[PDB]
Formats: structure tokens, C-alpha cells, sequence
């Protein structure tokens, strides 16, 4: 994150044989684009939703500086 | 103050006290350059070369952000030009 | 200009003169929202006193322990879990008993931090200048302790060494 | 009309300032921004560049009170962000700059704070206004020279690998 090598958080995502709640077939990534659903739970990837909320957080924090307050801008 | 307007163009105060003082001959070419740069950055990050995890290029991203901006710069350029600036 | 702590900024309107320890330190202008400085001073002084006691307890627990085994833990954060819940609930109930009457007191009084606590009468006979000097001493020591107790907690949570 | 550029006219916003006003603003940036904000930015750049030039030069010559400090001020950045020193300097710099927002916002709004003024004269090197103006001009000239010098130092020390000559 500090080094800017943000791709490292997307390397080695959860495989297609991952059993939810277990380490079998898991990965190490935390923020990924995968799209679709988990092959086992038939639901969105947890790494997809974490990345989604991080992007939403950055966007809303940026957008929260729009209106004027005690600092002239 | 009084950003309300009814003439041909709004007063320069609507541009803020940073764009209110830019000559239109500066904003115009700057807006065109920003639009061209942003379009090229968007077409280089995507379209011409498909996006990949290993290829994000903050320059192209930050660049692409100049396209939305360009819109604002040339709007301000027109406003300055019509206000004799 | 008017801030002594930040010699370049001008202090906010409510930072002036009285309420000892006033060094013009409110860059964010938090005092501009509070109706008065009574409640924030009460909170600051409560934090100062709790932090002084916390630092003293941190050091003493580092060096001195009660005869019982349950109080033999040297790490204060580990002692937070090793000590039986009975002792901690007794401490919490004592604090809450002290806190409810002062809860009635703080939100309305002119000096919410003045709890009338002076068993040794260290303030009887002291002049106004001496009393203000004592208040300044208390506030200084409390702010330094707050910084210190937070540093001790952080270094224990980050390295496991409770001291030095 | 300008003192620095005889051809181009004198900038409209530059009439007199003890900061070294020689009327050098060919692109008219002083018309864009308030002059005070630009002066604060220039003084900040001056001080940062002076500190950085001195630090680069010294740390390449005599800087090793340990093991991790055995670098050549070109690989020093990565080594010492791994060590954790740069993190602490960044924390304190961020605190100072966050305070500086209010200082910049208290000016440009009223008050009386001159650009770049932090009331930091513990040794009282400046006594009266004349000394203050003379040393403000001296500080800004030294800071501009240090900006250019540090630019040269980094560009040369990245174009090759060497010592003080670079
Ligand atoms: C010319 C000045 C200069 C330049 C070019 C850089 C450049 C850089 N610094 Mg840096 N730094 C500087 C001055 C400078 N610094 C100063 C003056 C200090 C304080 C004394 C620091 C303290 C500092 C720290 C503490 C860290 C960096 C890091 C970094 C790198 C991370 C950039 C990134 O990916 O964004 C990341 C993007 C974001 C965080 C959000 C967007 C980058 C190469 C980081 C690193 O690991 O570098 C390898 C890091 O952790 N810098
Ligand atoms: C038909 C479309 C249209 C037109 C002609 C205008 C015209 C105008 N808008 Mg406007 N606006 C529009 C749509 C439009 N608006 C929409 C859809 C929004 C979002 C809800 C806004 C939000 C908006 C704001 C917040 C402000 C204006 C302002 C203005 C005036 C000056 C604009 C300028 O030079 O800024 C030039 C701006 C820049 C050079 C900065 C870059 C801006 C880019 C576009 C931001 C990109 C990020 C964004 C998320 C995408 C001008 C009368 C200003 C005004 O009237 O002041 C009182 C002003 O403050 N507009
Ligand atoms: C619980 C903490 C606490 C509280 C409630 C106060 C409250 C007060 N202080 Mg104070 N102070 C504190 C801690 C605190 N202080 C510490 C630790 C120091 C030492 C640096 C000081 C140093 C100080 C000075 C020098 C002065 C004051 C003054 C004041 C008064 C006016 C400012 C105000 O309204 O801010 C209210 C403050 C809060 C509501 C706290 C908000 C919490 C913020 C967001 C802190 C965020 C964390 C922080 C950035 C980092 C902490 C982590 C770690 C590094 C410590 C007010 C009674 C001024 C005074 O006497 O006026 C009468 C004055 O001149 N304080
Ligand atoms: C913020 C205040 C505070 C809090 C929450 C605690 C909390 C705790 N202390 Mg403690 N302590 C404090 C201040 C505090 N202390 C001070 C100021 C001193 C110096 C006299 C001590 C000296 C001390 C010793 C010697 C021991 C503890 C121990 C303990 C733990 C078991 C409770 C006990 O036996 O208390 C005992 C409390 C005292 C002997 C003195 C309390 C004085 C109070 C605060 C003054 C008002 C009455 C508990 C986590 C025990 C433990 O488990 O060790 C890790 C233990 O052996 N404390
Ligand atoms: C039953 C126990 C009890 C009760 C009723 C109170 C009551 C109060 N405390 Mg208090 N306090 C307690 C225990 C208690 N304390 C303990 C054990 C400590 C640690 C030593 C403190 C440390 C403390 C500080 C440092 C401050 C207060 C403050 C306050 C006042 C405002 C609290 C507030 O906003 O409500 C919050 C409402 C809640 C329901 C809190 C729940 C939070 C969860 C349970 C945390 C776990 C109020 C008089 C403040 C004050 O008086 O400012 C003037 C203040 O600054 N307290
Ligand atoms: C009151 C001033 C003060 C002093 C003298 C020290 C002193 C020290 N700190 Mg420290 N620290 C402080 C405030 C202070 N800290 C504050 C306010 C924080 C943030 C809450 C920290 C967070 C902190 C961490 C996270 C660490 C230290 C560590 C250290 C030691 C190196 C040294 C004993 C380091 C150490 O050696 O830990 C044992 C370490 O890892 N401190
Ligand atoms: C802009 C100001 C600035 C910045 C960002 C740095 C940044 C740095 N200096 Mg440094 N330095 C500076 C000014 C600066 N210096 C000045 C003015 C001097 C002269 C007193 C020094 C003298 C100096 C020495 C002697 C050493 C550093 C070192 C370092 C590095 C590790 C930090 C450390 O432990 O020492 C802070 C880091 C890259 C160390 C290093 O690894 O350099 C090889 C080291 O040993 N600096
Ligand atoms: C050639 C070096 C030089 C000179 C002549 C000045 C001159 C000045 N500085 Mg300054 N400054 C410098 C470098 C310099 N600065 C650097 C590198 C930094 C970064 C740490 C600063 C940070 C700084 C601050 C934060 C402040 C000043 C201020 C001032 C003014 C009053 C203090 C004074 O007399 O300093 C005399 C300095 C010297 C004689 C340098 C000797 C050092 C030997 C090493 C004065 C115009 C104050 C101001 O703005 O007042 C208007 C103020 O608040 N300076
Ligand atoms: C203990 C230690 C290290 C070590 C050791 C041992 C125990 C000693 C020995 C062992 O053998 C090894 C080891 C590792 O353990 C000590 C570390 C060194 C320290 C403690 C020195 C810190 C350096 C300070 C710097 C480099 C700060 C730079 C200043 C800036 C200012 C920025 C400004 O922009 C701001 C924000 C406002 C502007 O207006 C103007 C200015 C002021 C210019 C940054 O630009
Ligand atoms: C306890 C204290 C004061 C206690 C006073 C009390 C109870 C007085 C009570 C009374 O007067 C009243 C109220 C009313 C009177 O009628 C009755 C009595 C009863 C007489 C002040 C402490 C004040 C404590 C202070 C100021 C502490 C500062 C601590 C620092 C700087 C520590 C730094 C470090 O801990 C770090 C940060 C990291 C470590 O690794 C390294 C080091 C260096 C050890």
C-alpha cells in the first residue's frame, strides 16, 4: 500500500475449489476483481466486496470536501 | 457576490476566486490540451491496450481525470471570453 | 499572535484570560461550538486526573504487586485479563458511584471540575495567585501524563514491553 | 517596467515586498493566486530545499551512527522507509502541515500573519525591521539557490553514481 504496489493485494485470489470457512483451496488476496459468484456459496466474492467498499470509501471521502467550511475553500 | 444572472453569460464570480482571474486565452488552449491529454490517456489505458492488473499507470488514470476536468475548463473559458476577460 | 502555544495563530474568542492553563491552543476551533468552556474543562481535568493515576499505577504495577497471586502479573494489559472480574467490577462500581452524583453536578454547575475534594486542605489559606499556579501545575502534569499513558498503552500493544 | 524582465511589463500584483520583489512574473501567476499564498508556498519550498540540500550533502559524507545508515542518500529513501525513520518524520511533518493549514487560513482571511512567518526566532538572530527584511531577502535567495542545487543534485546522482561532485 505504501510502496504503491497495490497489485500485490490482488495476487493469488481464492480458487474455484475453495470451501467457504475452510483453508482448502483458499488464497491470500484481499482486494480483487473477479465478478460473478463464489463457485461454492453462489454469492459475491468477499474480496470483491472489500474492494467495492474501499473504492466507495475513497470516493465518498473525496466527495465530502466539496462544501465550504471554516477554511475558506 | 450575486451569482444569479439573466444576461448572455454569468458573471466571472461563478468561477471562483482562482478562475475569475484567468484570461480566456489561457483557459481555452489549456482546456483543449487537457481534453486531448485525457482522451489519449483513456485510450492508452484502455481501448488501444486492454487493461490488466499489472498495467494501471497512475499517469493514465490521473490523466483520464483531465477529461471530466477539461469540460469545466472550457466552460470557464467561454464564461471568461464572454465577460471581456 | 494571541496563542502562546502556536505563536502564529490567533486564538479563538473563548480562549482568554481566566481558566488557567489557557495557552491559546485550539487550532481546530472546537471551543467555538461549545456554549462555554466549563464542560470541556471538566472533561479535560477528569482525563488529566485519570491519566495521572493510570501512569502511577502502570509504574507501580511494573515494580510493586499485592501479596496475592492474582495480582502477580507485571504487564498491565495482561493484568487486565488475569485479574479476576470481581476486582474490576468492584472498581467499576466504586467509580460509577462517584460518577453519578458528579453526573448530576457537571452539566449544570459553574465549576464542574470542582468536586470539593481536598481532604488535606492544601488549598485552605492559599491566595488566588497560588491557587491559579496550582491549577496550572495540575493541568500541565495531567496533559503530560495523558500523552505518557497513551504512549505506554501503545508501546505495550505494539512491542509487549510495558516500560522503557 | 519590470526590474527583472526589462522587456515585459512589471507584474500588476508586485509593487513592493521585503521578500525580494524584483518583478519577476512573466506568466502572471500573481494574478491567478493571492500573492500571500504564493509567498508562503515559495518560503516553504525554500526551507525544505535548503534542509534537503544540506542533508543530502552531509549524509553522503558523514552519516553512519549505526548499520542501516550505511547508504548513499540515493538508496537511503527506500532503506529508511523500511527502517521506519521516514514514517516518524512524515508523522511530525503532517502534524506541522495540518497546523499550517489554519495558519494559511488565518491569513488570506484577516489577522496579521506575514507569509512564511511562524514566530520561530528562539536565538533572536533578527532584531529590528531592517535586519528582518535583509535576512528575509537572504533566506529567500538562499532557498531559491538551494531549490536549483537540490534539483541538480538529484538529477545528477540519478544520471550517474558518484559522490559530492555528482
Ligand atoms: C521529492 C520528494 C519525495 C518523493 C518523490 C517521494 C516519493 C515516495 N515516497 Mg516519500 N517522503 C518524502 C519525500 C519524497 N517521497 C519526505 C520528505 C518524507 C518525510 C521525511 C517522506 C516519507 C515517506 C514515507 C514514510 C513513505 C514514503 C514513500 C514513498 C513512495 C511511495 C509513493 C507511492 O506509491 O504512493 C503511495 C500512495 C498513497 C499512500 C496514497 C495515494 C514514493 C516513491 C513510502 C514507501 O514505502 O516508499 C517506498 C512510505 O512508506 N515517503
Ligand atoms: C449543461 C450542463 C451544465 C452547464 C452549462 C453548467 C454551467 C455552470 N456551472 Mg454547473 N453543474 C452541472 C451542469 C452544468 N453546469 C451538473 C450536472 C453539476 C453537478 C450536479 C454541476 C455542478 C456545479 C457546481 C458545483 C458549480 C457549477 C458552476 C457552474 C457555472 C460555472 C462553471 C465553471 O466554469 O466551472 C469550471 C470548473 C472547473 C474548471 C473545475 C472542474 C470541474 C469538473 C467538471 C469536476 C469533475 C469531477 C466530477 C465529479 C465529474 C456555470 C454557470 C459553479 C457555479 O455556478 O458557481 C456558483 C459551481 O460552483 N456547476
Ligand atoms: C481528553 C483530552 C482533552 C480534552 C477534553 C481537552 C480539553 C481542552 N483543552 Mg487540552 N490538551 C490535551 C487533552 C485534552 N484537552 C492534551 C493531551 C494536551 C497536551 C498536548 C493538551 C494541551 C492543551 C493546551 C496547551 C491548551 C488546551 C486547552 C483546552 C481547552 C480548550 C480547547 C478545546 O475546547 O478542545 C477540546 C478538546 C477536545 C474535545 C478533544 C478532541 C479530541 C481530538 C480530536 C484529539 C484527537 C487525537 C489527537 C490528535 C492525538 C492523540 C493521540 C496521541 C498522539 C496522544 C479544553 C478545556 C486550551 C485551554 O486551556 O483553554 C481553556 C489550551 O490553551 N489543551
Ligand atoms: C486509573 C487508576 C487505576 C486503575 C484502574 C488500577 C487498576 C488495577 N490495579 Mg492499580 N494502582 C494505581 C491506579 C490504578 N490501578 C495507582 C495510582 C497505584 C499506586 C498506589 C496502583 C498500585 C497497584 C498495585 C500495587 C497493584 C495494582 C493492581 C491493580 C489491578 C487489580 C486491582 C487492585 O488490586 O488494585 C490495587 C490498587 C491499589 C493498591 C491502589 C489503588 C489506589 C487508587 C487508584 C487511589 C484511590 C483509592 C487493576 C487492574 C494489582 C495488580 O493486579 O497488579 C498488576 C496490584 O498488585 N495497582
Ligand atoms: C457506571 C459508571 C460510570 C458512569 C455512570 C459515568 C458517568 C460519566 N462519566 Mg465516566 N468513567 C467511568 C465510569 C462511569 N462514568 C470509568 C470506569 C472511567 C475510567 C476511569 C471513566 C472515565 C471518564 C472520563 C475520562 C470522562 C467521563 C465522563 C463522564 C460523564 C459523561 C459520560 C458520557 O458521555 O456518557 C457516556 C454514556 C455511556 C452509556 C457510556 C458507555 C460506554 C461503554 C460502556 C464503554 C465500555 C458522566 C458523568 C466525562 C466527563 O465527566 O466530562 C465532563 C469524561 O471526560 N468518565
Ligand atoms: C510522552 C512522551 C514519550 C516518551 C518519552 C516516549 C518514549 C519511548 N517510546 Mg513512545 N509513544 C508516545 C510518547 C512517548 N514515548 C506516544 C504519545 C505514543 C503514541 C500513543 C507512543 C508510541 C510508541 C510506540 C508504538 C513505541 C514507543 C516506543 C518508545 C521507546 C523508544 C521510548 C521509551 C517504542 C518502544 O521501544 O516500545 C517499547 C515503540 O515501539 N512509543
Ligand atoms: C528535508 C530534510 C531532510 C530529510 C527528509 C532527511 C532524510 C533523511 N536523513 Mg537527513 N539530514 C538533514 C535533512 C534531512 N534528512 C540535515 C539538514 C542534516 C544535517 C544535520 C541531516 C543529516 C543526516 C545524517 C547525519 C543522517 C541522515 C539520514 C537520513 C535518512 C534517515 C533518517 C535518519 O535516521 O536521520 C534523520 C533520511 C533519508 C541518515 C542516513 O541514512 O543517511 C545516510 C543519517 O545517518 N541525515
Ligand atoms: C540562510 C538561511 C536562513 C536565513 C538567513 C533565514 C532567515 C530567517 N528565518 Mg528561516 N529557515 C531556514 C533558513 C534560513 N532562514 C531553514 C532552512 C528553515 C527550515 C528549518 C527555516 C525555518 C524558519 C521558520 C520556521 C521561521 C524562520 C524565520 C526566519 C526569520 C527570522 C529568524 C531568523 O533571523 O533566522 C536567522 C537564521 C540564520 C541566521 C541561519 C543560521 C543557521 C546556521 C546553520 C529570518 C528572515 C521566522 C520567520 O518567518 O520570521 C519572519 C520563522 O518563524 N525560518
Ligand atoms: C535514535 C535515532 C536513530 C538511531 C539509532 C541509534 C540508537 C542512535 C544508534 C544505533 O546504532 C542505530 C539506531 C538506528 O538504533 C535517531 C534518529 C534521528 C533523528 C531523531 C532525527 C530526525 C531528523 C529530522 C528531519 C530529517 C526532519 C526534517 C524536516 C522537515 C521539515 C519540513 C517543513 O515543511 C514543514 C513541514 C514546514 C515548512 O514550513 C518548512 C519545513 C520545516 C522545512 C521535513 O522536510
Ligand atoms: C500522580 C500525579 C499526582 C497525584 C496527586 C494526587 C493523587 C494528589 C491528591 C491530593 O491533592 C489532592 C487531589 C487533594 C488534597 O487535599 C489531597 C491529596 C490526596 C494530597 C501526577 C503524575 C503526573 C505524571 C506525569 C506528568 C507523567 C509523565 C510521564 C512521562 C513523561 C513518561 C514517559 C514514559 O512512559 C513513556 C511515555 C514511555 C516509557 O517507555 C518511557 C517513559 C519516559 C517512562
Amino acid at each position: 500500500f505504501f510502496s504503491g504496489n497495490w497489485k500485490a493485494y490482488a495476487q493469488n485470489p481464492d480458487t474455484a475449489s475453495h470451501i467457504f470457512g475452510s483453508g482448502e483451496g483458499s488464497g491470500t488476496a484481499i482486494l480483487t476483481f473477479l465478478g460473478g459468484f463464489h463457485p461454492q456459496t453462489k454469492s459475491l466474492w468477499l474480496t470483491d466486496m472489500a474492494h467495492h467498499h474501499l473504492a466507495i470509501a475513497v470516493l465518498f471521502i473525496v466527495a465530502g470536501h466539496m462544501y465550504r467550511t471554516n477554511w475558506l475553500i | 457576490e450575486s451569482t444569479y444572472w439573466e444576461g448572455k453569460a454569468p458573471p466571472s464570480v461563478v468561477l471562483g476566486p482562482f478562475l475569475s482571474k484567468i484570461p480566456s486565452g489561457v483557459l481555452g488552449p489549456a482546456s483543449l490540451v487537457a481534453l486531448i491529454v485525457g482522451s489519449y490517456c483513456t485510450h492508452e489505458s484502455n481501448i488501444f491496450n486492454t487493461l490488466t492488473v499489472d498495467t494501471i499507470y497512475p499517469a493514465y488514470v490521473l490523466g483520464s481525470f483531465l477529461t471530466p476536468i477539461s469540460w469545466g475548463l472550457h466552460v470557464a473559458a467561454w464564461i471568461q471570453k464572454m465577460n471581456k476577460a | 499572535a494571541q496563542s502562546k502555544a502556536l505563536p502564529f495563530l490567533k486564538a479563538p474568542a473563548k480562549l482568554d484570560g481566566s481558566l488557567a492553563g489557557d495557552f491559546g491552543f485550539d487550532p481546530m476551533g472546537i471551543s467555538d461550538q461549545v456554549a462555554n468552556l466549563k464542560y470541556v474543562r471538566a472533561a479535560e481535568l477528569k482525563h488529566c486526573r485519570v491519566a495521572m493515576l493510570g501512569f502511577l499505577g502502570w509504574v507501580v504495577q511494573q515494580y510493586v504487586h499485592l501479596p496475592g497471586e492474582i495480582y502477580a502479573e507485571s504487564n498491565p494489559l495482561k493484568a487486565l485479563t488475569s485479574v479476576p472480574l470481581l476486582s474490576q467490577i468492584q472498581i467499576f462500581l466504586f467509580i460509577g458511584a462517584i460518577e453519578l452524583a458528579t453526573l448530576d453536578q457537571t452539566y449544570t454547575a459553574d465549576k464542574p471540575w470542582d468536586l470539593g475534594f481536598d481532604p488535606l486542605n492544601f488549598s485552605k489559606g492559599k491566595s488566588e495567585q497560588q491557587m491559579k499556579d496550582l491549577e496550572v501545575k495540575e493541568l500541565k502534569n495531567g496533559r503530560v501524563a495523558m500523552i505518557a499513558i497513551m504512549g505506554l498503552i501503545a508501546q505495550t500493544l505494539y512491542t509487549g514491553v510495558p516500560l522503557f | 517596467k519590470s526590474k527583472a524582465v526589462p522587456f515585459l511589463p512589471r507584474p500588476a500584483a508586485l509593487d513592493g515586498s521585503v521578500v525580494g520583489d524584483v518583478g519577476f512574473d512573466p506568466v502572471g501567476f500573481t494574478s491567478w493566486l493571492p500573492l500571500s499564498y504564493l509567498q508562503e508556498a515559495e518560503i516553504k519550498h525554500c526551507r525544505i530545499a535548503m534542509l534537503a540540500t544540506l542533508g543530502w550533502i552531509v549524509a553522503d559524507f558523514v552519516h553512519l551512527p549505526g548499520a542501516v545508515h550505511e547508504v548513499s542518500s540515493l538508496a537511503a529513501h527506500d532503506v529508511a522507509v523500511k527502517s521506519g525513520a521516514l514514517a516518524q518524520i512524515l508523522i511530525w511533518t503532517s502534524i506541522a502541515e495540518a497546523i499550517s493549514v489554519i495558519a494559511i487560513s488565518q491569513m488570506l482571511e484577516g489577522s496579521g500573519r506575514q507569509p512564511g512567518d511562524f514566530k520561530f526566532d528562539p536565538l533572536n538572530f533578527a532584531k529590528d525591521e531592517k535586519s528582518l527584511k535583509k535576512m528575509q531577502l537572504s533566506e529567500l535567495k538562499n532557498g531559491r539557490l538551494a531549490m536549483l542545487a537540490f534539483s541538480g543534485i538529484v538529477t545528477q546522482a540519478a544520471l550517474t553514481g558518484h559522490a559530492f561532485p555528482y
